[PDB]
């Protein structure tokens, strides 16, 4: 084909995006031939891909009208529609294509793959009906089915789905094994759950275990894993007990099974079954009944390995697992198995230098009474041969494995909670020695290489923790610095460590720096499945501090990410289809739907628009032409509050605190209620702002709006009266707090309120309607004033060769911001509505001395905020932070990026400002 | 330890795994190409208080006439705290089995040159080295293009 | 390892 050759040039320039000659040189292969719609087409994705999609889908209708049939156009029509989001025009394509050829079974094909990737089950039902009938193949068959489950699942009604959809498939099924045409191994798949979705479990388990089973060999111990799935759904407890004793003594390093035997072998104890007396007692072989069966298998299975060279961890855990349940059931006359103190300690004797020790252990050290625990850390003491202590210097490893030991020791020594009794002093001297350590043990690795870890981070680690427990107990900031020259020593030594970043960004968050946080974050080099996971920290700080060029950057990102996903995720559940993977579809319809339903992604998209509008709402255009093309309308409302899902990973850092100071799903479930609380704050304010332009019916939308972000403020405020601790390591607290504290709300209430008043006035155009505007702007203007007045103060102090931060102020700062630009809309609207009144007039109403009164007081405030930053700075600059070396070099250079950062958003807060001033000269009536 | 099938809804809890520098982290269309066209080459390991100790992630592909249907390895990674427990030749000999039961010829799979450790590991595990590609990682933020080792191991159909 | 594509 010629045309091909002609497009291939254009076709390479939009594979390396030169879009501009891509055009020119479709325009120019047109200008001889006036046929080729797919150089249109393709003109006509390049303009898409430059932002021009007006035109471009001016000329996909157009050759869309034509109805084309070549092959090509169609895959060209395809991707500039899905570039878009627009599918369901390449179903009516389709349909237009197989109407003109009926018998084309490509065509039909395809027609039902655009379905399938909208959606509409009905349909593609049919299409694969009407193309096994074309041609009789299976693979068509199975899709029509399939089609019906998923028409079954999607619905809601539980009795319809098993009476309507699932009757049929299970007749249609039927009907085809009778046939016995059934050939590959997906039938049997898509045959067993549907048997199992019908609840009718004993044919599903006959069917597995008859012939048609012999055929699942492409899977590993899959036909087991079904059995077990049967036989527990129809609690025949001996047969699952006999196979997971079978599969037990297959391989002897599977918890699942070590699990599943325990439970079957109690419930047989309690229900007291008995072995038949003639022939198998089973349908897979042996049965254990008896106690005395379970650990005379478990000691059977220890000496067994005890024999093999190879270790393995499975049996210890296991037979502690049993002394664990045989004490709950209430056999206190134990069969001899041992003390399980002894057995911990024999544990820890044979894994001291592997790692995985203490996740092991964590897990059963419910079991050791708290009476002894001290005298149980001795004797674990008493093992790691350690050197001898002299006056001046503490005991020291000599090799890796002493480390390794005396690390684990001492992470065990934490967990069971005896670091939260000491005092400070106490605290002090165990830090002093855990940093000690590490400096000692910082020799070992000299020749790591850099993609590998330390050896004694971990110190660091447990140093940096008790640092932070000591100022969450006391409140002194020189601990706070300590840390942090600790935690950047220990960076300097390992830059691939991962802990360390995240352990450095949380604090300076918290302490109100933000420079380096972007820097960290880049270094750990995140990437597309992370960012929903682990970009919250970025996003809840981002905004807070005034740094806007990086929360654009990130929600830019974050943004991009959610996108791709919603185009390709379709594409790819599509392809799976295609290939016969009929039971993998469900699970990929409900991780798009998981996805679909991040709160994160609402969040970051809210936070993005709400930006956006406030960044060039009038600098740049009149907060009409940015609300058009942003498609915003009051009723719109795109939020699922009934399908809400958390995504954020809260278990990324490492801990070791006991149980009770560990986090719980009560804080979850209360950080998941707050975010919640605040994301319908910020959208029921952005949705209010929206509406504004339309108002040159809807005032009553406006009313109930209001009416419902009152009543959201109200349980705010009541929750936060509940006053709940969270952990440090755990979920941290929203900004509800500083937004309750610094009083705009109230602001923005009585703007609104002024915006009803001025409304209604203009509607009923009336001097107490005056009189209250006059009242309002009063009020308006003592509250700003007495906002502004809660800021002022100092962000560094030098006290006693110590620093002091207060990045309340910062926060109060960013509201206040915000605050004030919500007042110079609602002011511009006012004067807007106001001025043909007065121009009316021309040809005396005291509203327009009191409206010039207070936008020369907004004026004033304005330049007095805008000196006062200045001054602030001024004075930051001219601190002098100058008042082992090595540790006062590290400490220089922290106090400095602090510093640096909170100058850095003092200049972008005060540009900000600077260019918002300006825009009041339009208000001079 | 227990062995399983991947699945989509371990994706949000692997994360302890990707922070190591040396595993990279591929797009969603990647992980869900892999799964949906071989997934039974698709197996993590789950720890008893609810971890992962990591996953291994492969595909077969070839031509049988010229017999190069061979196995091949895309991804194989361990946490760093799970480590020097012999996980990593439980993964590879499974990989192996499971290869060998589809008939195959071979195994292969690429290995950056700087990584001493994994190239040591694999010579102790009878695999030997069968060439060298220049410049195949891409490398970025500046660093430059590492190459790449083909490491190729032979089966028993030959 | 492969390369991101």
């Amino acid at each position: 084909d010629p045309n091909d050759r002609r497009l291939r040039p254009i076709y390479d320039y939009l594979d390396n995006g030169n879009n501009k000659m891509a055009i020119q040189q479709a325009d120019k292969l047109l200008k001889k031939h006036k046929d080729l719609h797919c150089a249109k087409v393709l003109k006509a994705i390049g303009l898409q891909r430059t932002g021009k999609q007006e035109e471009a889908f001016t000329l996909a209708q157009e050759v869309a009208a034509l109805e084309p049939t070549d092959d090509n156009s169609l895959q060209a029509l395809t991707i500039l529609y899905r570039e878009m989001h627009r599918p369901e025009l390449v179903t009516k394509l389709y349909e237009a294509a197989v109407k003109k050829v009926p018998n084309s079974e490509e065509y039909h094909s395809h027609l039902f793959m655009a379905y399938a990737r909208v959606g509409e089950y009905k349909k593609m039902q049919q299409a694969g009906m009407a193309l096994y009938k074309i041609v009789p193949k299976n693979p068509y068959y199975f899709w029509s089915v399939m089609s019906l489950i998923m028409q079954s699942i999607s619905a809601q009604d539980e009795n319809l789905s098993k009476t309507m959809f699932l009757p049929l498939a299970e007749r249609m099924v039927e009907k085809m094994v009778k046939e016995d045409k059934i050939e590959a191994e997906a039938e049997v798949e898509l045959y067993y759950m549907i048997l199992e979705r019908l609840g009718k479990y004993q044919e599903a388990l006959d069917v597995i275990r008859g012939k048609l089973g012999e055929k699942l060999t492409s899977e590993i111990q899959s036909r087991e894993n079904k059995c077990m799935a049967m036989y527990k759904k129809l609690s025949r407890w001996p047969e699952c007990n006999a196979l997971s004793r079978r599969l037990l003594l297959k391989n002897s390093d599977d918890w699942q099974f070590y699990l599943t035997y325990f439970d079957s072998v109690f419930r047989l104890i309690e229900e007291a079954w008995s072995p038949p007396a003639e022939g198998e007692h089973s349908l897979e072989g042996e049965v254990h009944y008896s106690a005395e069966k379970a650990v005379k298998f478990i000691e059977d299975r220890i000496t067994e390995e005890s024999k093999s060279s190879r270790h393995l961890r499975g049996p210890h855990l296991a037979k502690l697992e049993l002394i664990r349940r045989l004490r709950s059931q209430g056999c206190n006359d134990e069969y001899k198995l041992g003390d399980p103190e002894e057995l911990m300690f024999q544990y820890f004797k044979k894994f001291g230098d592997k790692p995985c020790c203490f996740t092991d252990l964590k897990v059963f050290v419910d079991l050791l009474p708290a009476t002894q625990c001290t005298k149980f850390i001795n004797q674990l003491l008493g093992v790691v041969p350690l050197s001898t202590p002299t006056e001046d210097k503490l005991a020291l490893p000599a090799d890796i494995r002493a480390l390794q030991q005396h690390l684990c020791v001492v992470q065990l020594t934490r967990l069971l909670g005896l670091y939260h009794t000491m005092d400070k002093n106490q605290k002090l001297s165990v830090v002093r020695e855990l940093m000690l350590r590490y400096q000692h043990g910082l020799e070992f690795g000299k020749t790591c290489l850099k993609t590998e870890l330390q050896f004694s981070d971990y110190y660091c680690l447990l140093a940096v923790h008790a640092l932070i427990d000591v100022w969450r107990e006391t409140g002194d900031e020189t601990t706070v610095w300590q840390a942090l020259t600790l935690l950047e020593e220990g960076l300097t030594h390992s830059p691939s460590n991962a802990q360390f970043k995240l352990l450095l960004v949380r604090i300076y968050c918290m302490l109100g720096a933000f420079e380096p946080v972007v820097d960290l974050y880049s270094s750990l080099d995140a990437k597309h499945i992370q960012h929903d996971t682990i970009g919250y920290l970025l996003t809840r700080y981002a905004e807070s501090l005034g740094q806007y060029a990086a929360a654009s950057q990130s929600c830019n990102f974050a943004l991009r990410f959610f996108h791709s996903n919603q185009k390709d995720t379709s594409e790819y559940i599509i392809q799976a289809y295609k290939y016969g993977a009929f039971e993998k579809i469900p699970e990929f319809i409900a991780f798009r739907n998981r996805l679909n339903n991040s709160l994160h992604f609402a969040q970051v998209r809210t936070e993005r628009m709400l930006l956006d509008l406030l960044l060039e709402a009038n600098i740049s255009t009149s907060l009409a032409e940015s609300i058009k093309s942003m498609n915003l309308r009051p009723e719109e409302d795109d939020i699922p509050w009934e399908d809400l899902r958390d995504n954020r990973d809260l278990n990324v850092f490492f801990s070791w605190d006991p149980k009770d100071r560990d986090v719980s799903e009560e804080h979850k479930k209360l950080s998941l209620e707050e975010e919640t609380l605040w994301l319908r704050i910020r959208s029921l304010t952005l949705r209010l702002i929206s509406g504004l332009p339309s108002l040159n019916s809807r005032i009553d939308i406006l009313r109930l709006l209001l009416q419902q972000l009152e009543a959201t403020l109200e349980t705010g405020k009541r929750f936060i009266e509940k006053d709940i601790q969270y952990p440090f390591l755990g979920p941290v607290p929203t900004r509800m707090g500083g937004f309750f504290n610094s009083g705009c709300s109230q602001c923005q209430i009585s703007s609104f309120y002024l915006v009803n008043d001025i409304y209604e006035l203009d509607t009923s155009g009336t001097m107490e309607i005056q009189e209250r505007i006059e009242n309002s702007f009063k009020s308006l203007l003592d509250q700003l004033k007495d906002v502004f007045s809660k800021c002022k103060g100092d962000l560094l102090e030098v006290k006693d060769g110590n620093l002091k931060t207060h990045p309340t102020l910062l926060e109060n700062l960013v509201f206040f911001v915000e605050t004030i630009s919500v007042i110079l809309w609602v002011s511009s609207y006012c004067e807007s509505v106001l001025r043909p009144y007065k121009l009316n007039l021309q040809k005396m109403p005291p509203v327009f001395t009191s409206f010039q009164d207070y936008v020369t007081g907004l004026q004033t405030l304005i330049s007095n905020v805008v000196d006062h930053i200045k001054g602030l700075e001024t004075h930051l600059i001219a601190l002098k932070l100058e008042e082992s070396p090595e540790e006062r070099k590290f400490s220089k250079t922290v106090q400095g990026k602090v510093q640096s950062s909170y100058l850095h958003s003092l200049l972008e807060m005060g540009e900000l400002l600077k260019k918002r001033l300006e825009t009041t000269k339009k208000l001079k009536i | 330890t227990t062995l399983r099938a991947f699945t989509c809804d371990d994706l949000f809890r692997f994360n302890n795994i990707n922070l190591d520098p040396l595993t990279e982290t591929y797009g969603i269309p990647f992980y869900l190409q892999y799964l949906a066209h071989w997934p039974e080459y698709f197996i993590v390991a789950e720890a008893p208080g609810g971890e992962l100790m990591g996953y291994i992630m492969g595909k077969a592909e070839g031509s049988v006439a010229r017999e190069e249907w061979h196995g091949h390895v895309t991804a194989l990674s361990v946490a760093p705290e799970f480590r020097r427990l012999g996980l990593a030749a439980k993964l590879m000999e499974l990989l192996e089995e499971i290869s060998e039961r589809k008939g195959g010829f071979f195994v292969d799979l690429f290995v950056r040159v700087s990584n001493q450790v994994a190239v040591n590991m694999y010579k102790q595990l009878g695999y030997s080295v069968y060439r060298t590609v220049i410049e195949y990682y891409s490398a970025s933020n500046g660093e430059p293009d590492e190459d790449a080792y083909d490491m190729r191991k032979a089966l028993s159909r030959d | 390892m492969d390369v991101f594509m």
